[PDB]
């Protein structure tokens, strides 16, 4: 318990010193990532067909 | 820096060149995953190319 | 000379910022527990 | 009866003791946050406040 | 009865002793991992962080 | 000071350049939120530009 508490202390600092990207960016990249694969793959299915 | 950019695109190129056969024969699922791996290298490739130009 | 105070005051502010910086993690630490 | 009832007191008391300890740090942390934040704005008021800004 | 019961205590106690030893290294390893990872990002924050990057 | 103003507009420019695709395909809601984020950088950009001129 006392040891594991210190683990959280170090863990809590990383997010503070390295603020996690907001949940905004996650959906945009995921939203964009599907188009990146699909748009690129759209050519894949088109170039071969 | 120039060499690394060329090497990274080749890795994606091999995946892309390989992906041609993976998509071939109708086995789309193999191609689906393969291109997803490529995007990781593509993002790195773009960053270096911008760095090369400004260094000029 | 007020000029030296300007630099010194911010230095004291920086210590408080890190002091507050560390304090926030302590609140986060107990939250996880 | 005495040994049973006395244990219940100890059993109940110990649970309360740790409960207070949980709130000990919570209120201490909040106090420090305000204490640290209390002075910084005072310096800004003494530094930037247009009334008697020592800075400008 | 005394020799039988006392052995049971020893039989049970020994099993617990090694059980704690198994978790001894597990928690120690995790602590070291965070400790090593704690400083490296601090250097990066002191090195790269755009606020007061010592590097750039 | 000049460098910071150029950097901030680029951040908005990337959001604006990205916002072109976000608004694309009829997904307005994504564009709605994106431009709201841009205004925060736009306000900062204007303040610096005024500061650059007076410093001249």
């Amino acid at each position: 318990e006392r040891i594991e508490t210190k683990i959280l202390e170090l863990e809590a600092e990383r997010e503070l010193l390295n603020p996690p990207p907001s949940p905004l960016d996650k959906k945009f990249e995921q939203w964009e990532e599907q188009q990146a694969v699909e748009a690129t793959l759209a050519a894949m299915k088109a170039r071969r067909s | 820096t120039e060499r690394q950019r060329d090497a990274q695109q080749l890795i994606a190129q091999r995946w892309y060149e390989k992906a041609q056969a993976a998509l071939d024969r109708g086995n789309e699922q193999l191609a689906r995953e393969a291109l997803g791996q490529r995007q990781s290298y593509q993002s790195h490739t773009e960053a270096l190319g911008k760095s090369l130009g400004e260094q000029r | 000379a007020p000029e030296d105070l300007l630099e010194r005051l911010l230095g004291e502010m920086e210590l408080e910022l890190i002091e507050l910086r560390r304090a926030l993690a302590q609140t986060i630490a107990t939250f996880k527990s | 009866a005495l040994v049973e009832q006395v244990r219940g007191q100890l059993q109940k008391l110990e649970r309360k003791y740790l409960e207070l300890k949980s709130q000990k740090n919570l209120y201490l942390a909040r106090l420090k946050s305000a204490i640290a934040a209390q002075k910084i704005e005072e310096i800004a008021g003494n530094l930037d406040n247009a009334s008697a800004s020592s800075l400008f």
